[PDB]
């Protein structure tokens, strides 16, 4: 499996990739369709990718931290993988992010909200000590940010 | 003040990026990522995006190239 | 996150009278003399209903939008009180008189709305020599459960005939309403993209049509409109 | 320069969600026993991951004389201890979905008409602002149903009830905040949205709006009855206005939709008697989508309850801000 599927890793890492850069943003309506339509492109209808990143026993910890059972939510919490640029969060239900910082949450790490008192010295002070970050009302991006 | 037109980049160029990797089969994929990132422009997209695109390939290629291999070393064993 | 509410006219004229009463003391209605004067109360609360669902035939039904104010409507009551806390051999008579020009009047400049609104105090309250719709309206004796009890005998269907608006003007407000409907059900199945019309529209032929009018038009009297006119005494 | 991501709830995993409250709500067993087993299922997930763990240590530790060494000797026992839990979790697994779908399946039926309800609503904002409305206090009232369920009946009887009894207190809390000509469109939109059966086949794209054969009718109709015939050709010929003689009694009434023609009664769908109308007669229209939305609702009348706010009082709280 190892031989001939890290064979089929350049189109699988292709179609992956792809979904994240772009697709983060799409609901699944959409999102389904490019899906179909690149894969079969590939030509590799199977391995679907969703199982393909994260293993079984990790939907299960997720749903275990209090993660949305959704599959839009499964879409979603494997976008947390994109790192290179910042992910950007809607959730008007608390329980995604919520999830998140939980999960997060043994681990190091910070909460602030736009307006706030302490919000540019809470800035400052988790980039030097590298403390990971959450920011809550995000009304739209804050220039200070680019 | 002299204006400059600098959107998109030129398809014949966009095919050329991915190769240049190599550097830094394989034509099939560079030809692809261009088509694929004409599918995006459908919704809209960047050569920012279609830059961000490559780097989580090659990133995270490169992550499972070693993820299996440290895989196999055991699997050797 | 909020408890989103409407405030209106209630849409049935039951429901006008619903509200009305609904949100009616039962005191004020119930008095030792008990139904000579609460018999007039409701007449009012009649009235009331009626110029609030003539609004929804308009410009005929009436020239603009009224804002009658549920106040209009409470003030008439305190008069109505006021009046009839007197002992007795209370008037009718300027009771319409003085409805009709601080509470109403002040709402009306117009003219024909002027005559249309005495049209409707006169009926209520009279004095010409020269009570409501039968059916609609079979009368009830002071008990305030008695009134309520009316609004259920007042049909579903409410119509023109009861507010003394012609027939035909139904069906009018049923073509437009039912149009408008449609047309926001039709709005409801997509969210547009949206475009740049501005190099496009101009280009297409939505400006051109009126162009085209225009062509036909003069072309006989192409004179017309290029001859000079004599600036004249 | 960032990535743009949107939790949005789908009906799929919204109805879900509702799932685990109904069963909380119906009984407190089923939520117990359920979450429990699958708790235990992940942690002999966990301890299948430390059966596994013990593999990679082997073959690396020592790097030779594996044979010899005793601790290898041991792991064969931990192999049975892992197998022992394996046995108890394939047991465990068998056991519950034969089990389990029974009772999570009991409610779905229901959750699925119910999440056809939030998105709908949803909807709603679009045409007009302001008909915005939290997802919490969509379930805040959905928790109202379990609440004033208050029936004796068999459950599977009772679900339909439930989501009947439903309705109703959606379509209230909706329509404090509807203006009165949004009223109409509500309804209508909010059937549509529930069942599309009843609006089989394309018939409704031709009543949105997206004659040499007929003598007897008037003219500003038969623009339209041009219209209507092509676009749907099974209907039209199967209506046969051409015989204009059950035509010349029901058109002839003012409040004509009540005494629709009672041969074609039988015959003829429930909505397209609607499809009639319009064509025929925007007389009646207004009042007859009315009596449809209506009867379909099981409400008599579109408009909600008057406003009086010592009623409504009641149901607020310090949580929520109360918007006029």
């Amino acid at each position: 499996e190892i031989t001939e599927e890290l064979a089929t890793l350049p189109k699988r890492a292709q179609l992956a990739a792809a979904f994240i850069t772009y697709l983060s943003a799409a609901p699944e309506s959409l999102r389904k369709t490019c899906l179909e339509e690149w894969t079969k492109s590939a030509g590799l209808e199977k391995f679907d990718l969703r199982r393909f990143l994260c293993t079984e026993s990790e939907q299960l910890i997720w749903k275990s931290e209090g993660l949305p059972s959704d599959d839009l939510s499964i879409e979603n919490a494997l976008v947390i993988l994109q790192s290179r640029v910042c992910p950007f969060l809607i959730d008007p239900s608390s329980q995604a992010t919520e999830w998140l910082k939980t999960h997060l949450k043994d681990s190091r790490l910070e909460v602030i909200n736009q307006q706030d008192s302490n919000f540019i010295t809470a800035l400052e002070l988790a980039v030097r000590f590298g403390k990971t970050l959450i920011i809550q009302e995000m009304d739209g991006v804050e220039p200070v940010l680019y | 003040c002299q204006v400059l037109w600098m959107e998109g980049w030129s398809n014949s160029s966009m095919k050329k990026i991915p190769e240049m990797l190599f550097s830094e089969v394989d034509p099939d994929f560079l030809k692809s990522f261009l088509l694929i990132h004409e599918s995006c422009k459908a919704y809209g997209a960047t050569p920012s995006q279609y830059m961000t695109f490559l780097h989580v390939y090659s990133a995270i290629s490169s992550s499972k190239k070693k993820e299996l291999l440290k895989r196999q070393s055991h699997l050797q064993a | 996150s909020s408890l989103k509410i409407t405030y209106e006219s209630p849409p049935g004229l039951k429901k006008n009278l619903m509200r009305t009463y609904e949100s009616w003391t039962p005191e004020q209605i119930s008095k030792k003399d008990n139904t000579h004067r609460a018999h007039a109360l409701f007449s009012l609360a009649w009235f009331h209903a009626a110029c609030q669902e003539r609004r929804n035939y308009i410009p005929q039904g009436w020239t603009k939008f009224y804002e009658f104010s549920l106040s209009d409507l409470r003030a008439g009551y305190n008069i109505i009180d006021r009046l009839f806390d007197g002992a007795k051999d209370v008037q009718w008579e300027f009771v319409h008189g003085l409805l009709e020009n601080a509470i109403y009047g002040g709402r009306i400049d117009n003219y024909f709305d002027l005559r249309v609104l005495q049209s409707y105090l006169k009926q209520f309250f009279n004095s010409s020599v020269i009570i409501f719709p039968y059916s609609v309206s079979l009368p009830q004796s002071c008990s305030i459960l008695d009134y309520r009890a009316v609004i259920e005998k007042i049909p579903e269907d409410d119509k023109p005939s009861f507010f003394g608006l012609p027939a035909n003007i139904a069906r009018s407000s049923q073509r437009m309403i039912s149009s408008q409907v449609i047309s926001q059900l039709r709005i409801l199945g997509r969210s547009i993209t949206a475009g740049s019309k501005f190099d496009r529209e101009i280009w297409s032929n939505e400006l051109s049509p009126v162009l085209n009018l225009w062509k036909k038009l003069n072309q006989n009297s192409n004179l017309i409109h290029q001859k000079v006119p004599p600036p004249n005494d | 320069i960032v990535t743009e991501v949107n939790f949005t709830t789908t009906r799929s995993g919204l109805r879900g969600q509702l799932l685990a409250l109904t069963i909380q709500h119906e009984k407190p067993d089923l939520e117990e026993q359920k979450t429990k087993l699958l708790q235990q299922e992940e942690d002999k997930k966990i301890q299948l991951a430390k059966l596994e763990e013990s593999l990679l240590e082997t073959l690396a530790t020592s790097q030779g004389n594996i044979l010899e060494n005793k601790d290898l000797i041991e792991s064969l026992n931990q192999t049975k201890a892992s197998s022992a839990l394996i046995q108890e979790s394939l047991k465990e697994s068998y056991k519950l979905q034969i089990s389990l779908d029974q009772e999570r399946d009991a409610y779905l039926p229901l959750a699925e008409s119910a999440s056809k309800m939030y998105f709908i609503i949803s909807d709603l904002s679009k045409i007009n602002n302001m008909y915005r409305f939290s997802l919490a206090a969509f379930l805040r009232l959905f928790q109202r149903a379990l609440q004033n369920k208050q029936d004796s009946e068999n459950t599977e009887q009772r679900i339909q009830s439930l989501i009947s009894s439903l309705q109703h207190m959606v379509y209230e809390y909706i329509c404090r905040c509807l203006f009165k000509a949004d009223q109409l469109m509500f309804a209508l939109h909010f059937v549509r949205g529930m069942h599309p059966e009843l609006f089989q086949e394309n018939e409704w794209d031709t009543f949105t709006g997206v004659d040499q054969l007929p003598s007897w009718i008037d003219q500003e109709r038969s623009w339209a009855v041009a219209t209507l015939k092509i676009a749907l050709p099974s209907l039209y010929q199967t209506l046969c206005f051409e015989d204009a003689a059950l035509w010349r009694t029901y058109y002839n009434n003012s409040m004509c939709e009540q005494e629709f023609p009672s041969i074609l009664a039988k015959k003829v769908s429930l909505f397209q008697q609607i499809l009639v109308v319009q064509v025929l007669r925007p007389d009646r229209l207004q009042s007859a989508m009315a009596l449809f939305a209506c009867k379909t609702l099981g409400l008599k009348e579109v408009s909600p309850l008057p406003l009086n706010l010592k009623r409504l009082y009641k149901e607020t709280l310090e949580i929520e801000p109360i918007l006029i």
